[PDB]
């Protein structure tokens, strides 16, 4: 199917400390491969899944030289957006950047892109077209006025469509066992009487990857969106992923609900029904 | 911009020695140079931001470190005649359009003994009776000689301003004994004016010469004066004879 | 990953449009650089061209580049005396994470005064503080005149030097030679060089 | 500023099992900034070496985390997960329930 | 692998 590699990075301001957090962490789909954290003891770009402890010295100097750099212009930046917003040193306040490539089942570009947030919030973004910014707000209308002066998004467009792609293919070959793999779901269905009357039925999807999934409950052949507790998707802590979706019904009538599990790991849907 | 300094020093073998290079404009990467005839500019190290540093061509006998985002000092533990040279510093942002911004230069000259430092002495020769006439110009010249090493400022002042209108100073000094490693050197100015204003008793004309040699940290002791940093004038006025 | 100028040198007559060449092996760089630097002096920087930009222009200064093809273009228009200098390319990668520069070795250009009346002439000058000693000075001929170093020793010649009186719109081309020797005079001074026939000599 | 309070999600990492090892989970997400303290608790108390993943972030910016540490339930021990957050006037309690 | 030019909001 299709594929994405994705950088995520986070500057925290540290007021009365000597510098501020930077964590960068890349991923290609929802397996993570390295991370950095400008607080740790090496100071250098590190391997986080098997498949990408393969890359030699030259590749692990290079993403430790540019992470460092990375860090630099985004400890900068803190200084400078906080002049475009006129606010004091005291406080502490958070920079994210991602940025990434999508390929499709061709393993080849299909979109690239470039996000900037401020304290929770979008700050500036590049388009789809790749070639212009979108501004949140004012302040944020002078980064995009020096990135066009500067011509940044040329040069950031020829990365997310050249070196991102290449790089995402070499990994999705390099880690052909991890990367392009599907693990479908464990099912399972649990019932908790709520009172005399009433009882919960969890539909339960178990160690699948991707995380994409959908867990729906019907009552005899119809949707229960509205009177669904769904629990985000988790992560189990060894690749894959957990999630539950949940309904209160009338004792005696659990027979006349379905949960439906959909995921890219299953030949067909699969229909769970609450059993004696 | 970029400062770095000092702008020019001796040293002698053994001396440890740090240049520094400061910038202003939070550019994330810093980098040394080292220039040299038919050797052209040679990276030392770089840092692409603090707590980061990596070697260049030619890191051997150079260490830095960057601590903060202005300052990238380079560091001689222990000076050689082979590290005599010419420094620049040069930093950039990583992004942007990437220029490269250069610092003023530092140069250093290390030798096994002081002794062969020596300041110039400074003469101005007055524009003949011949060239007057026959061109309506008068040209001065000034020459400073038997001086080393290379550390010159030569500037011309005319009634205690510095003019350079009408001044040309040889590109680069010329070794009084071209055969020696160690010659001493000498360098020659040029002012040209008008007949009238050379014609004339009350225009002062002086020629001078910063010399950067020695400190107060040197040894010295000899006979001679010693070389410190200093600066060697002559003068002449103008005359209607 | 290999920056190459050639010609290393080059010779112009005032005022004529000149170009100059660099060369690159990698054609995957962020951008170009162009400076100039004097002998003993430091480097200004001239025009940065980025890679996806063709050219950029300053006064009488105008740059082009062919990523694609490897190569640079500087056009210097109504060359100057002034423009006389080391100029050097520099191009730094795009990607591999390095930043580092690679620079060309330069080409030396040097441009000729013109001189509109030469009047070549050796004249001696004397010490303001001593009529004992003295230096030779050849001076106001034109650019066709190359000033050789001397063939004895303890004998000094400099290489021509342009200067410039610009409230008379006037520039002029001179050397100076000296020595403690007994037998030098300013009639032999500069017998090492070729000078013009009737050059003039005063006595 | 923008301040959203931790979801919190106390679980095991395989299905449970007396005796059997496993691990123990507190996955926080939804929340802003990042500063944020993670506890496992075993009968009330703190336990000792817990990890946690890399600090990374959705697509509306929230930050998400996952606490871990190998553990080996009972019927007994019971566990918990203790959450303190710029937007918690008080460290707020989440107890493992194997049951749901 | 990263993104090598980043320049400064």
């Amino acid at each position: 199917g299709s594929h994405s590699m994705r950088y995520f990075f986070t500057s925290v301001s540290r007021p009365g400390r000597g510098e501020p957090r930077f964590i960068a962490v890349g991923y290609v789909d929802d397996t993570q491969f390295v991370r950095f954290d400008s607080d740790a003891a090496s100071q250098r770009m590190e391997p986080r899944a098997p498949w990408i402890e393969q890359e030699g010295p030259e590749y692990w100097d290079g993403e430790t030289r540019k992470v460092k750099a990375h860090s630099q212009t985004h400890r900068v930046d803190l200084g400078t957006l906080r002049g475009y917003y006129n606010q004091s040193e005291a406080g502490s306040h958070t920079v994210q950047r991602m940025y990434g490539c999508d390929v499709g089942s061709d393993w080849r570009f299909l979109r690239g892109y470039h996000q900037y947030a401020y304290d929770g919030k979008d700050y500036i973004a590049l388009k789809e077209d790749l070639r212009s910014w979108t501004a949140a707000d004012m302040a944020a209308q002078t980064t995009k006025h020096k990135w066009e002066a500067a011509h940044v998004a040329e040069q950031l467009r020829a990365y997310l469509e050249g070196t991102c792609v290449e790089w995402l293919r070499r990994y999705l070959e390099n880690g052909k066992e991890t990367l392009q793999r599907t693990d479908a779901p464990k099912t399972h269905m649990t019932h908790h009487a709520v009172s005399d009357h009433e009882a919960t039925l969890r539909c339960w999807a178990l160690s699948f990857y991707p995380a994409e999934i959908t867990l729906t409950w019907q009552r005899d052949g119809e949707d229960q969106t509205q009177d669904t507790e769904l629990v985000e998707t988790r992560p189990a802590g060894d690749g894959t992923f957990q999630k539950w979706a949940a309904v209160v019904v009338p004792s005696g009538q659990e027979q006349r609900y379905t949960c439906h599990v959909q995921h890219e790991g299953l030949p067909k849907p699969l229909t769970l029904r609450w059993e004696p | 911009g970029v400062t770095q300094t000092p702008k020019f020093q001796v040293l002698k073998t053994g001396q440890s020695m740090t240049l520094q290079c400061a910038q202003d404009m939070n550019h994330e990467y810093m980098s040394w140079y080292r220039q040299d005839p038919g050797m052209g500019l040679r990276l030392i190290h770089y840092s692409v931001g603090a707590g980061i540093t990596d070697q260049g061509e030619v890191p051997n006998g150079y260490n830095v470190s960057r601590s903060t985002t202005e300052d990238f000092p380079l560091r001689l533990l222990s000076a050689a005649p082979s590290q005599t040279s010419v420094y620049f510093c040069a930093s950039s942002y990583v992004g942007n359009t990437g220029e490269l911004f250069f610092g003023e230069g530092s140069r250093l000259t290390v030798l096994e003994d002081l002794k062969n430092v020596f300041p110039p002495e400074v003469a101005v020769f007055e524009p003949s009776e011949a060239e007057i006439s026959h061109t309506q110009k008068a040209t001065l010249v000034c020459l400073a000689t038997g001086f080393y090493p290379d550390h010159v400022e030569l500037s011309w002042w005319v009634n205690g301003k510095e003019v350079h209108s009408g001044v040309c100073t040889d590109p680069q000094p010329l070794k009084e004994q071209p055969a020696l490693n160690d010659s001493r050197y000498a360098l020659s100015s040029r002012l040209r004016v008008s007949a009238t204003f050379w014609q004339d008793p009350r225009n002062h004309f002086r020629c001078q010469v910063q010399f950067y040699g020695l400190s107060e940290n040197d040894e010295w002791t000899q006979d001679r004066a010693k070389p410190v940093t200093q600066i060697v004038s002559a003068e002449a006025w103008g005359r209607a004879d | 990953q290999e920056v190459t100028q050639i010609p290393a040198a080059l010779s112009v007559p005032e005022g004529e449009n000149l170009v100059l060449n660099c060369s690159f092996t990698d054609s995957a760089i962020y951008n170009l650089q162009w400076f100039r630097q004097d002998p003993g002096k430091g480097l200004t920087s001239l025009l940065l061209i980025q890679s996806s930009q063709r050219e950029q222009t300053s006064g009488r200064l105008n740059a082009s580049l062919d990523k694609s093809s490897g190569r640079s273009t500087l056009y210097i228009a109504a060359s100057q005396p002034g423009d006389s200098a080391t100029y050097l390319c520099a191009v730094r990668p795009t990607s591999g994470g390095s930043y580092i520069p690679t620079f060309g070795r330069g080409t030396s250009l040097i441009v000729h005064p013109y001189i509109q009346n030469p009047d070549p002439a050796v004249y001696q000058l004397r010490d303001s503080k001593s009529s004992d000693k003295s230096v030779c000075l050849f001076t106001d001929f034109d650019s066709q005149t190359n000033v050789s170093q001397s063939k004895d020793s303890d004998v000094y010649i400099t290489d021509k030097c342009v200067l410039d009186m610009r409230s008379m719109d006037f520039k002029s081309n001179s050397a100076v030679a000296w020595s403690n020797k007994s037998d030098f005079a300013c009639a032999n001074a500069f017998n090492n060089s070729i000078i013009p026939e009737d050059t003039f000599f005063p006595s | 500023m923008i301040q959203r309070t931790p979801k919190i999600q106390v679980y095991s990492r395989h299905p449970a099992e007396n005796g059997k090892s496993n691990f123990l989970n507190c996955y926080v997400s939804g929340f802003h900034p990042s500063d944020i303290e993670v506890d496992l608790l075993k009968n009330g108390e703190r336990i000792e070496k817990v990890e946690h993943s890399d600090l990374s972030f959705s697509k509306d910016w929230s930050f998400y985390l996952l606490y871990y540490t190998e553990f080996t339930p009972t019927e007994k021990d019971e566990y918990a997960c203790r959450v303190n957050h710029v937007t918690l006037s008080q460290p707020k309690i989440v107890k493992w329930d194997r049951d749901m | 692998s990263l993104l090598m030019w980043i320049t400064q909001c």
